[PDB]
């Protein structure tokens, strides 16, 4: 081979993963939530790896650690900022990620869906951590209820909780194994990522069409790459725009208290990433249910593609689950709500019905507006 | 061999051989006054009085 | 009291896949029995279905659509594949039951 | 014509193409800063240390 | 009743995603803590160090920190000694440790102001109306021996008694000391105080907005000029017959 | 799967010009703008309405409990 | 030395909104006050009023504020 | 303490109320509270462990 | 340590009873003495 870029076991893999690679000529923005993911791993682990190196892992100096690493640091606070912004980012694009594949059935690549849920799962479980780090109010009662929500599991779980966080309530060995955990994961992520990949060019990227698309498929080079460019100053101007005017914007204030073990904030509202699946926990009134209905109300993504009767792959024509699609999307936005909302009926109820509504839009009407439009054509 | 290892590199973190037993403490019940509730300081985790 | 006729004719418009300009059957996704249908199609159709695709796709890759007079119309749908693919489905319904 | 000018001569050859960006970067650098410092200190007349450094420097 | 009073919103001199903060302001937020805060509420995480250069001098801050003696490392003897305050360290603490302050304070626990502007929704429009805000409480109302009511703090019951009326101090630099103003300047320094990065951090966010303007438009032209290609093409089936 | 082993593509003959030749901008206010409404307005009727729904579900929602707060002025007319 | 807080807030405590708030407080107050066995509280129509006036004092107190 | 629908307790983390008891009463909470050891001293006293 | 290692449970504590030690600060907030219990560490000799 004169070529080179494909005569090197590694140049190869490049350009043939950022050059050469076909991909479908029509392919939308959302399209890019994935390349942006990285970008987040990456802002993640670059900042995160920079913030370890100011960070000191236990109780007495966990979290004034933080603070100087802040205060003290040059652009540390820079750092900072952008890291639990990039948590967000992060779990937006993940968010609308999911939402792309979701209705392009692009969880029809299975494989490459199913491996894209655990990278959820993963991002959720590293987020969890590292939140605990700074130790503030918030840090230290979400350590003690996600952890201590692996009660529910019977005979292996109070144990399994008394061993997940160190001794036997949360306390500075719980936070240095935490850290540890964090500072690994990530690198998880991005191994799962490239297992994630595999899967993918196994079987070319998808297209919002849902069909075929050999008769076309362009150079992922010259096109999608500058495109991913592109994407990647689009939604980083946000985040960048958060991070260096109104940072906390998302962060809860309520965490800027170090952690009280004696005391748990009255008005505990968990991160907005998180809201949903905690409406749907705290709606379901038994530990085993609470965490139960939890537990598939992210374990369910696996069962989408079982889900899936359309004759057609991406529902874009199929106007009637779509707009039932929407009406998930939405039904999520809700849950989200009413998971920043207290316990009282104006909501509550709301709760546990979108937290119905949910599952059923997925298990239920998804399947069967779908055989129903097939029929609607004959099929 | 592995069984061991195992078993051995999982206790590596459960428990940590460092347990305390303060199961005892002193309390003045006349802070407590009739209709309110105090709360201490005891073992690791809150206690209601 | 309702159509289905009248129904699916709604149905039709309202996936609205001919406005890109390409028959029902060109859009089912493509599982192992489609594949095998397709493959059993004479080349005439063939060639036809694929430039259809290619047309599909160039139009949605510029987001753009087919002049209002291009779209095809409901009753001029052509299955084109259904027939081959029903044998297929059945000629392998016809074989899973025998390896039992 | 500058674009003609500016093709031939600065984007034409790889090799100068590169060369006029760093030179230019260094020119946008110096330019950027001072313009955005300037738009910037102006929008917060009188409340920069800058500013005030003087009550104990004048002004 | 989880009944409560949402503060109003004051048009701060530093709330524009483009405003810094108003450096002389802060100047008097930190007399305003030093005379009469920095006597309940600690402040751990700042130092005479920051002071220098953003609202005080080297030479200003320098005797500013003189004016605080410190227990320091032990001798050769080895024993803890006071000894006057350098640049570098961190604004004196009231009290030897929470409990202490809490057996100062009514039974309450003055919270360190370091963060306090952002470990409270509300940040300096709370804090401000904290302060300059408490009365009589309406009927049926009652707060018990040592509290104060304030309706903006949650429980309208407080442990902290109104610390700010006018005159309290005289601002060296001849600004009307009122309840008001002086609220105000605290309010401004406890910004700062809780993220000293302000500014720089909107100065900042200025340039960075001016990139985004300018590169994604660039790339954005990059991105179509490459795409034409395709943009542009056109299609056209031509068999035999 | 690489290049050169995708479909068996017969007749299809297709026109593009270099990007140089033609302009990127595009032809916006001709086909640019038009097709962006043909679509805001294709999928508004698709997507809003349940956007909307909640909204309402929010409102009232919220409303409803900042009212549950405040007091019967006839919960103690003696 | 007059507080520019004390002054704004007599201007405002007069609008509209303040006066037909200030009057819903003044009744309860004193109809709360006048009786010996009664759980209610003028907390919330406290607030109402505050709410209001503290509004438009925020509008234009800092005006006055060096 | 001093919250809730049940005069007892409540826990904002998932909304469980308990009674002056201790006991849980509505919510998601599984078990009423813990009662450690304990015995009163004299009048005044109270010892916990 | 000791214990179960060359002494005894009620040796030990009865063992380190023989030493008080500085521990946390009182309601009021102040070191004060108290008794060694069984999780305390060998006593230092000097403060420093
Ligand atoms: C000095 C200008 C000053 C400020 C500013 C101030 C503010 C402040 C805040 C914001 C809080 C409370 C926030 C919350 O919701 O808990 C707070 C709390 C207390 N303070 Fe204070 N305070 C100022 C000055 C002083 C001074 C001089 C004293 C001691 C005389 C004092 C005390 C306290 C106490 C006690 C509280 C406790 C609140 C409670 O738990 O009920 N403050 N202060
Ligand atoms: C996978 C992406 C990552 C996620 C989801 C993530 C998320 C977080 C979050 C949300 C926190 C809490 C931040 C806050 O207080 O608001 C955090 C803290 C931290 N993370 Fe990460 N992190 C990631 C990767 C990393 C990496 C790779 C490292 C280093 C190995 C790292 C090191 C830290 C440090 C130092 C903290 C403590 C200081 C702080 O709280 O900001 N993080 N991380
Ligand atoms: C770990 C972070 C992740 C990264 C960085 C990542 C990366 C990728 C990338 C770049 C693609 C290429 C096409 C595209 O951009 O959409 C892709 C495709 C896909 N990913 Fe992910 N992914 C991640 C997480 C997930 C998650 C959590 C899901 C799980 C639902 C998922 C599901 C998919 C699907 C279904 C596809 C294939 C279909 C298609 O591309 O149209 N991915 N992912
Ligand atoms: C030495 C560098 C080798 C390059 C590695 C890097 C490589 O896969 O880069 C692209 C192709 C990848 N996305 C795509 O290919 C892609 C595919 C279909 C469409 C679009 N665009 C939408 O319009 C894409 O952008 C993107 O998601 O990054 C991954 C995932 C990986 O990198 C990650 O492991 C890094 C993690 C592990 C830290
Ligand atoms: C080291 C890692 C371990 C032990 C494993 C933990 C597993 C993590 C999983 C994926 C994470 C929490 C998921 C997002 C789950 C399903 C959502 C539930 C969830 O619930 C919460 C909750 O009920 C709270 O009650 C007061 C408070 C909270 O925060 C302050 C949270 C919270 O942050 C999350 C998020
Ligand atoms: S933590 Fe008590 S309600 Fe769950």
């Amino acid at each position: 081979a004169p070529n080179i870029r494909k005569s090197h076991p590694l140049l190869k893999m490049i350009n043939n993963s950022l050059i050469d690679l076909p991909a479908p000529s029509n392919i939308s923005a959302w399209w890019n939530f994935g390349s942006l993911l990285a970008v987040c791993l990456m802002t993640q682990i670059l900042t995160g790896l920079l913030l370890a190196m100011h960070y000191t892992a236990d109780t007495s100096l966990a979290f004034s650690s933080v603070a100087h690493t802040c205060r003290n640091v040059q652009y540390g606070w820079l750092i900072r900022n952008l890291h639990a912004n990039g948590a967000s980012f992060f779990f937006i694009c993940i968010f609308l990620h999911i939402g792309r594949g979701l209705y392009y059935g692009s969880y029809l690549y299975k494989e490459t869906w199913n491996t894209g849920v655990i990278l959820l799962l993963t991002l959720m479980a590293t987020a969890f951590v590292g939140y605990v780090l700074p130790w503030g109010q918030m840090s230290f009662w979400g350590a003690t209820v996600i952890t201590n929500l692996f009660s529910a599991i019977p005979y292996i779980g109070h144990t399994l909780v008394e061993w997940a966080w160190g001794g036997f309530s949360v306390d500075n060995p719980t936070l240095t194994r935490f850290f540890a955990l964090h500072f690994l994961l990530p690198f998880a992520i991005a191994g799962i990522t490239i297992i994630h990949l595999t899967f993918l060019h196994e079987s070319g990227s998808n297209n919002p069409l849902g069909i075929s698309s050999d008769s076309d498929k362009i150079p992922f080079h010259p096109y999608y790459s500058f495109k991913d460019i592109l994407g990647l100053t689009l939604m980083l101007t946000p985040f960048l725009t958060l991070a260096l005017f109104s940072p906390n914007l998302l962060g809860d204030p309520e965490n800027f208290t170090p952690a009280n073990p004696l005391v748990t904030p009255p008005h505990i509202k968990p991160e907005w990433y998180f809201l949903f699946a905690y409406a749907i926990l705290r709606s379901i009134p038994n530990k085993l249910g609470g965490v139960l209905a939890l537990a598939a109300s992210v374990l369910i993504l696996f069962l989408i593609p079982f889900l899936h009767k359309s004759k057609q792959r991406t529902m874009t024509f199929r106007p009637l689950s779509q707009t039932l699609f929407w009406l998930l999307v939405a039904n999520l936005l809700i849950l989200t709500w009413i998971g920043s909302q207290p316990v009282e009926h104006p909501f509550i109820i709301i709760g546990q019905m979108a937290s119905l509504s949910y599952f059923t839009i997925l298990l239920i009407l998804f399947p069967t507006i779908g055989t129903l439009e097939n029929k609607m054509l004959n099929y | 061999a592995a069984k061991n290892v195992v078993t051995q590199f999982v206790s590596s973190m459960s428990a940590s051989a460092d347990v305390l037993a303060m199961s005892k403490i002193e309390i003045k019940l006349s802070d407590i006054p009739e209709g309110k509730n105090m709360a201490f300081k005891w073992r690791g985790k809150p206690l209601f009085v | 009291s309702r159509w289905l006729e009248g129904i699916r004719k709604w149905y039709y418009n309202a996936a609205g896949f001919n406005k890109y300009g390409l028959m029902r059957d060109d859009t089912i996704y493509e599982n192992d029995d489609v594949k095998e249908a397709i493959r059993r199609l004479p080349e005439n159709l063939y060639d036809d279905r694929m430039f259809r695709i290619k047309r599909a796709l160039d139009l949605n890759m510029r987001q753009q659509i087919l002049p209002k007079e291009q779209w095809t119309k409901y009753e001029e749908d052509v299955p084109y594949l259904e027939p081959y693919l029903k044998e297929v489905i059945r000629e392998r319904k016809e074989r899973e039951e025998w390896d039992k | 014509t500058l674009t003609a000018r500016l093709y031939s001569l600065l984007f034409r050859r790889t090799s100068t193409f590169a060369l006029t960006i760093v030179v230019g970067a260094l020119l946008f650098e110096r330019a950027f800063d001072q313009g955005a410092d300037a738009i910037y200190e102006h929008i917060n007349e009188g409340k920069l240390w800058k500013h005030i450094k003087h009550k104990y420097e004048n002004k | 009743s989880d009944l409560e009073l949402h503060p109003p919103s004051y048009p701060w001199s530093h709330r524009g995603p483009l405003s810094s903060l108003d450096h002389t302001s802060i100047r008097r937020g930190f007399q305003v803590y030093k005379q009469v805060c920095s006597s309940c509420h600690s402040m751990d995480y700042v130092a005479y160090r920051h002071l220098v250069g953003v609202c005080y001098t080297e030479d200003e801050a320098k005797a500013l920190a003189e004016e605080v003696e410190v227990q320091d490392g032990p001798n050769e003897d080895g024993e803890m000694f006071m000894r006057p305050g350098k640049l570098s360290d961190y604004f004196p603490k009231p009290y030897p440790n929470p409990e202490a302050a809490r057996a100062a304070n009514n039974g309450a626990l003055p919270p360190d102001l370091s963060y306090i502007v952002r470990a409270r929704h509300g940040g300096e429009d709370y804090v401000f109306s904290l302060l300059t805000g408490y009365c009589e409480p309406p009927t049926g109302v009652s707060v018990r021996e040592g509290l104060y009511f304030n309706p903006y703090f949650p429980g309208q019951a407080i442990g902290m008694a109104p610390p700010i009326y006018n005159d309290v101090l005289e601002f060296d630099d001849g600004t009307p000391a009122t309840m008001s103003q002086v609220a105000k300047d605290v309010c401004t320094f406890l910004r700062w105080a809780a993220e000293p990065e302000h500014d720089h951090r909107k100065r900042m966010g200025l340039k960075m907005l001016l990139m985004m303007g300018l590169l994604v438009p660039l790339v954005y032209y990059m991105k179509r000029h490459k795409w034409s290609v395709l943009k542009s093409r056109k299609l056209a089936y031509r068999p035999p017959k | 799967r690489q290049f050169g082993h995708l479909t068996r593509v017969r007749h299809l003959i297709t026109y593009s010009l270099s990007p140089f030749e033609q302009r990127p901008f595009p032809h916006y206010f001709s086909k640019g703008v038009p097709n962006v409404w043909r679509r805001l307005r294709a999928c508004i009727l698709r997507v809003a309405p349940p956007f909307l729904a909640f909204y309402l579900l929010y409102t009232w929602g919220t409303q409803e409990f900042e009212k549950s707060k405040r007091k019967n002025p006839a919960a103690y007319v003696n | 030395l007059v507080d520019p807080l004390t002054t704004v807030r007599e201007q405002c405590e007069q609008l509209e909104k303040c006066v037909k708030a200030r009057e819903r407080l003044e009744l309860c107050d004193e109809r709360v006050s006048s009786r010996s066995q009664t759980e209610e509280d003028c907390t919330e129509e406290l607030f109402d009023f505050l709410h209001a006036r503290d509004h438009c004092v925020a509008h234009k107190l800092f005006n006055s504020l060096k | 303490a001093n919250a809730g629908d049940f005069g007892g307790y409540y826990c904002p983390c998932h909304g469980s109320h308990y009674d002056a008891s201790g006991r849980i009463r509505k919510g998601p909470a599984p078990l009423n509270l813990e009662v450690p050891s304990y015995e009163f001293t004299s009048d005044d006293m109270v010892i916990v462990g």
